[PDB]
């Protein structure tokens, strides 16, 4: 039993439902990428290189990416990292040039963190034009006594990469994709595209139980 | 030392006097009072249409209209009586963490990680809903916001502060400081003359809206506070925390009155709300359920485990007819 | 006879198991809203197919065996009921396979091509083709088309007395049992090849289990019929065995499809 | 808010025309547009209705099977195509907006109308009078009666109250019962119970002269009253 | 020197308060939640007829 007005109200509700569903679909074809890391870690460099909260929407190879930079939040209280679940990946930028210990503790924090248990992380050492000149000052023992390798770029860089990878104590579920190629080359986005493609394919398979 | 010594001796002696003059806890005076029984509540309506996590929700003053914000960048105004979507406002920023419904019913406020409190006008002559104003000036994320009137709103922020604004001018009339951590929730007093806010510094405090002075501060807590609400008489307030405990304080005794915790509860409280009588404290946890606590006995008077995700937001109508609960599972549920 | 008692006993036990398993799958899917997406749509379609293959086809097979005098058409109806239900289960298996293939090979474009509307449209097309294949015999191909006694109206119901062997072999088996098995085989093999190249023996184990059980249970009776249609003889015991194997795939599907998704396992263990 | 009608004129019997309502200044796309008519000094008569989304189209018994109502949301334009026009289709036609949700006013704004000249069950509501002398400052009480009880199970008594001033289109005074519209002076009030309904005006002013109309929305077709005139 | 002076002034402001014993506060909440109990639907639910939901 509906009055002359309740039937029009139901019609309005149904029209709103249709609009909500058709916009949620549009919102589900979008790859959400969190951007994290310390200051002067290239975060500003990457956002320009990339094709309050600052959202950069860019399209690459038909994939629409919303990259959220949250470096603006000057409160380091992670009371909003839970808001970034479901993000396809976390792009973590660090600079070789004891700041490194700071970056290590941040990487351990973001990786170990439970909101991001399965979220594969895209570690970056974008720049490569100042990462070699300052290794001739001294080996990786300015604040890292444990290293015993050749004080050259490839040896030390590989050692650092491996030590940051070691902070992954949950590979069973997530993966780390590391990048070193110079930031000047515009391959920072292409590597992000490949990694998100891999993460999505594996998410699909891990969903039907095939994985 | 004199300033450090003065601060230490002050705090110590005030707290010692407060403890000494403390008579009894909340439970000690209500032991003879009978309990409420089991609050068995059924999901009368289920609001479908949100396609992401629901972060904030606020009842309208008519006890029939609702406003809820989702992570999908959508603010839906619902007719709870028929689950008939009245309005769908596309928010400018999809990262929205708070909602408010104007007491007059003409405006709705929202905002989040964008550090802005947007105010939308509902009763326009054009038949749509438009952005009336945007309040800016906070540096940290937007934790909570509540209308004082049609032209005066109060806000809390990760800026470790709060702000009283004048919506017409768009400038922050007063700035309240004193917190050392992110302020996560504020509640407006029934008379709209004070407010209480809890921060990530594991402390709450009562701030006067008129003088902009820090009236009182409350402590005795381990972790941050994510939710705060007044008793319906504005003579007390309850806080919820990641500690996995809820605490009821009084603004006159200046001391914590009661603790709301259970051993099996291991995770924090996302939202807190009171019954129209202030007899049932409803708390949303990360355990995908919502617990009803006897506000005087501290016992669990029931549960609302109809959601398969954490109960992000709670709300009770002004007439106390129903309870809205919103979770990360993208559904609001009305319980009665 | 002992064989009849055993056949009835095994059939009833297998059907009861299938019904319990599929009902548990449906209870688990509905309880958790998290399990309500495309893959679970195909899985629940298979679950309904199996509940039908266990609730009607089991009593119907027992009744066809007892051979009571029950009219030509009531018997033909029971046979066409058993066809529409079994073919529906096989079609649900084929659907799960095609979905997996699309996920791997469409890559990201998959969610943009697979929407709820097309999913309900494909599940519906599957059930419609199952009903068409099963009820076809009542419209021309039946033993009455060859009987010179158009006056045989009441007769003891025997499966070989109503359903022509040439339909169950050329149409039922070679088109709706063998073709699904061959296409599922090719799909899973290509999926494993691609996933290996990109990344893994866990996947290979699961895909093989699936293909093995389905072939292990649907090829037995099919070959029995094929032999009976080329005027070959088969012991009655063997006929009982083929029928039991088919109706056992009906109950086995829940354990080798829904229990391999971690989400489903967690939910089932919680319950 | 602006609703401007067009397409009127003189038409011989047996012809067809299309009244257009070129709306402006509001969200016509999400608005349920009605078509009303007023015959020369005889009163308002509902013509048709189309809801938001074109999901519900209603016609009056007079125009049922003859005349049609079409929406164009992207162009914000209502339409009324009239096929066969008898001598009784001579009247000034109004385009009206109407939005339906809890608490809304479904006849807030009327258009200015357009004239059409032609050569030569349903609830009935009666207005007790048609002319009442009065002077400024003296309170007035209009009234009208209805056949059924407009009070529905919702608790809403779907009786409306419009005022048509000399030489201008009707204006909505009330939309359920005493619920004053937006922009109307607070002096106007409404009341009633079931069948007998009254509109009270305290401190009457010079702009309050005209014809008062009571319509019902409980069931279709919508039926207006004769029109109670106020003299001065 | 004023940086901590303002902090100690805030502490002093927090000190000079008309402190009302906790047991007094508990009684007030008890009375308020007892006087508004008969009209609390969620605590004493309305019959289905009037229940808007
Ligand atoms: C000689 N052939 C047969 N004898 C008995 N049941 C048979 C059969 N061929 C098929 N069936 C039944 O028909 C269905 C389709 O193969 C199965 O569920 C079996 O129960």
């Amino acid at each position: 039993t509906l009055s002359a007005e309740d039937k029009a109200a139901v019609e309005r509700s149904k029209m709103i439902d249709r609009n909500l569903r058709e916009d949620g679909e549009k919102a589900a074809r979008e790859v959400k990428l969190l951007l994290l890391g310390a200051g002067e870690s290239g975060k500003s460099t990457i956002v320009k290189q990339m094709k309050g909260i600052v959202e950069t929407h860019f399209t690459f190879k038909d994939l629409h990416f919303k990259m959220f930079d949250v470096g603006g939040q000057r409160s380091e209280r992670k009371k909003w990292i839970h808001c970034f679940e479901g993000v396809t990946a976390i792009i973590f930028c660090v600079a070789l040039s004891n700041r490194m210990h700071e970056s290590m503790k941040l990487f351990d924090s973001i990786c170990n963190n439970k909101w991001f248990t399965d979220t594969s992380i895209i570690l970056f050492l974008n720049k490569k034009d100042l990462f070699e000149e300052k290794i001739k000052k001294s080996p990786l023992t300015i604040c890292y006594p444990e290293y015993a390798g050749s004080n050259t770029y490839e040896e030390a860089a590989a050692y650092i990469q491996c030590q940051f990878e070691d902070l992954n104590k949950r590979k069973d579920t997530k993966e780390i994709y590391t990048h070193f190629t110079c930031a000047t080359d515009t391959k920072n986005v292409q590597f992000v595209f490949d990694a998100v493609t891999d993460v999505i394919i594996k998410n699909n398979l891990k969903d039907c139980g095939l994985f | 030392d004199q300033l450090r010594q003065e601060a230490e001796q002050l705090k110590n002696q005030i707290r010692d006097a407060r403890k000494a003059c403390a008579d009894a806890t909340l439970s000690q005076i209500t032991n003879n009072i009978d309990p409420v029984g089991r609050i068995q509540m059924r999901t009368r309506r289920t609001l479908r249409g949100h396609l992401a996590k629901i972060y904030a929700m606020h009842w309208g003053t008519d006890s029939r209209l609702l406003v809820s914000a989702s992570q999908d960048g959508k603010l839906i105004i619902w007719d709870s009586y028929t689950t008939n979507k009245v309005h769908a406002i596309p928010l400018r920023s999809s990262w929205v963490m708070t909602c408010a419904y104007a007491p007059s019913g003409n405006y709705v406020a929202c905002g989040g990680l964008d550090n802005i409190c947007s105010i939308y006008n509902l009763k326009t002559r054009e038949g749509n809903v438009r952005v009336s104003r945007e309040l800016a000036g906070h540096t940290g994320y937007l934790s909570c916001c509540r209308f004082l009137d049609d032209n005066q709103i109060v806000t809390s922020s990760g800026d470790t502060t709060c702000a009283l604004w004048d919506i017409e001018t768009g400038q922050q009339t007063t700035t309240f400081t004193g917190h050392t951590g992110d302020v996560m929730s504020l509640s407006l007093a029934p008379d709209t003359r004070l407010f209480v806010s809890g921060a990530c510094d594991a402390s709450a405090k009562l701030w006067d809206v008129r003088e902009g002075m820090c009236r009182q501060t409350f402590t005795g807590h381990e972790s941050d506070i994510n939710a705060i609400c007044f008793f319906p008489n504005g003579n007390a307030f309850a806080t919820g925390s990641d500690d996995a405990t809820c605490r009821l304080f009084d603004l006159r005794a200046d001391q914590e009155l009661m603790t709301y915790s259970h051993d099996n509860i291991i995770c924090g409280i996302t939202s807190v709300s009171f019954s129209k009588s202030g007899r049932l404290l409803l708390a949303g946890y990360d355990d995908f359920n919502c617990n009803v606590w006897d506000a005087l006995k501290a016992d669990r008077a029931g549960v609302l485990a109809g959601h398969d995700n954490r109960v992000s937001c709670l709300g009770v109508t002004d007439d106390g007819m129903a309870v809205a609960t919103g979770s990360w599972d993208s559904f609001l549920k009305i319980w009665n | 006879s002992w064989t009849s008692v055993t056949y009835i006993t095994v059939e009833i036990l297998i059907g009861l198991c299938a019904i319990v398993g599929n009902v548990l799958v449906i209870w688990v899917v509905k309880l958790n809203p998290s399990l309500q997406t495309t893959t679970f749509y195909f899985i629940v379609s298979l679950a309904l197919a199996d509940i039908a293959v266990g609730v009607l086809v089991m009593p119907l097979a027992i009744v066809i065996s007892l051979g009571v005098t029950i009219h030509f058409y009531s018997c033909l109806f029971m046979t066409c009921l058993m066809l529409i239900f079994t073919h529906a289960s096989i079609m649900s298996l084929l659907a799960i396979a095609v979905d997996r293939y699309l996920r791997v090979k469409l890559t990201v474009r998959y969610r943009r091509v697979t929407t709820q509307r097309r999913i309900w449209l494909a599940l519906g097309l599957c059930w419609l083709v199952s009903f068409l294949v099963g009820l076809t015999p009542m419209f021309g191909w039946n033993m009455k088309l060859s009987s010179a006694d158009e006056n045989l109206t009441f007769l003891p119901c025997r499966f070989r007395s109503v359903m022509r062997m040439d339909y169950m072999v050329y149409f039922s088996f070679f088109l709706w049992i063998l073709v699904p098995l061959v296409v599922m085989c090719a799909i899973y093999f290509d999926i494993f090849y691609i996933i290996r190249n990109r990344l893994e023996f866990k996947t290979a184990k699961s895909l093989l289990l699936v293909l093995f059980l389905f072939a292990l249970c649907w090829l037995p009776l099919s070959i029995i019929n094929c032999i009976l249609y080329f005027d070959g003889q088969v012991p009655q015991t063997v006929l009982y065995l083929g029928i039991l194997l088919s109706h056992a795939n009906s109950m086995m599907n829940p354990i080798v499809y829904a229990y391999k998704i971690k989400k489903f396992k967690e939910t089932y263990l919680l319950i | 808010v602006q609703l401007v009608e067009s397409g009127g004129g003189l038409v011989q019997p047996g012809g067809s025309r299309k009244l257009s309502c070129s709306a402006s200044g509001f969200a016509f796309s999400s608005f349920g547009m009605h078509w009303v008519r007023q015959a020369p000094e005889k009163g308002l008569e509902w013509v048709a209705y189309i809801s938001s989304g074109s999901g519900t189209i209603y016609y009056a018994d007079t125009v049922k099977g003859r005349f049609t109502i079409s929406r164009d949301d992207p162009k914000n334009t209502l339409f009324l195509q009239m096929t066969s026009l008898r001598s009784e289709d001579t009247a000034m036609y109004y385009c009206v907006r109407s939005i339906y949700y809890y608490g809304s006013s479904p006849f807030d704004f009327w258009g200015q109308g357009t004239t059409l000249t032609v050569s030569s069950s349903d609830i009935v509501m009666t207005q007790a009078t048609s002319s009442v002398p009065v002077t400024p400052g003296e309170s007035v009480s209009i009234s009208c009666r209805s056949s059924k009880s407009l009070l529905h199970s919702n608790g809403n008594t779907y009786l409306y109250w419009f005022l048509q001033r000399p030489g201008q289109s009707p204006q909505l005074l009330i939309y359920r019962m005493s619920n004053l519209a937006s922009g109307v002076p607070d002096r106007f009030s409404g009341s009633g119970s079931g069948t007998a309904f009254t509109l009270t005006i305290s401190r009457l002013e010079a702009e309050d002269v005209g014809v008062y109309y009571c319509m019902q929305h409980l069931e279709y077709p919508l039926t207006f009253g004769a029109g109670t005139k106020l003299e001065l």
